[PDB]
Parts: structure tokens; sequence; C-alpha cells
């Protein structure tokens, strides 16, 4: 599919409201596994289960192990701009 | 066991 850019806002006390799976050590992208009701991603729209997250706030996720991607995504605050593509 | 889903 086409690559999309989607920005949401996250307050410091909030999570992103997504679950991810995949990663370099499993030979697949960082994939959105679930979008959780009522949390920032759900309230924004534009992210979808099965999207690959290619980058977040300009930080490349294409060659990251699962744990590293968790670290990177968890460290984003405020404006969070996702670069995603449906694989 | 190794693939997991992580909530963030």
């Amino acid at each position: 599919g086409p690559i999309r850019k989607v920005l949401l806002l996250k307050e410091d006390h909030e999570g992103l409201g997504i679950s991810i799976t995949g990663g370099k050590e499993h030979g697949v992208p960082i994939l959105i596994s679930e979008i959780h009701p009522g949390q920032p991603a759900d309230r924004c729209g534009g992210l979808h289960v099965g999207d690959a997250i290619l980058a977040v706030n300009g930080v490349n996720l294409r060659d990251t192990k699962h744990k590293e991607a968790v670290t990177i995504l968890s460290q984003q605050r405020g404006e969070i701009e996702f670069e995603v593509v449906y694989v | 066991t190794q693939n997991i889903c992580t909530r963030i």
C-alpha cells in the first residue's frame, strides 16, 4: 500500500493505545497487533491493525528488534508522528 | 515462545 503519515498527541500520563508485534529477530516489520478502545490511537484514527510502523518521529523502526522498538515507541512524548504502511 | 505482542 501507500505509506501514510499520521500524527497523534499523547499526554504524559497516557499510553499510545496500541500493541505491537514483530521485529528484526523474527524477520518481519514492527506490526500493529491491536488498537485499544478509548486511548490516543483510537481517538485519532488512521492507524490500523496489520500496519507496519516504519518510523516514529523520524526514528527508523525498519531494522529494530522487538525490544528496541518497544523502547523507542515508549519514549515518544507529546506529538507522535507515525510513518505506516499496510503490508 | 519468542514472538510476543507488547502494549504501549
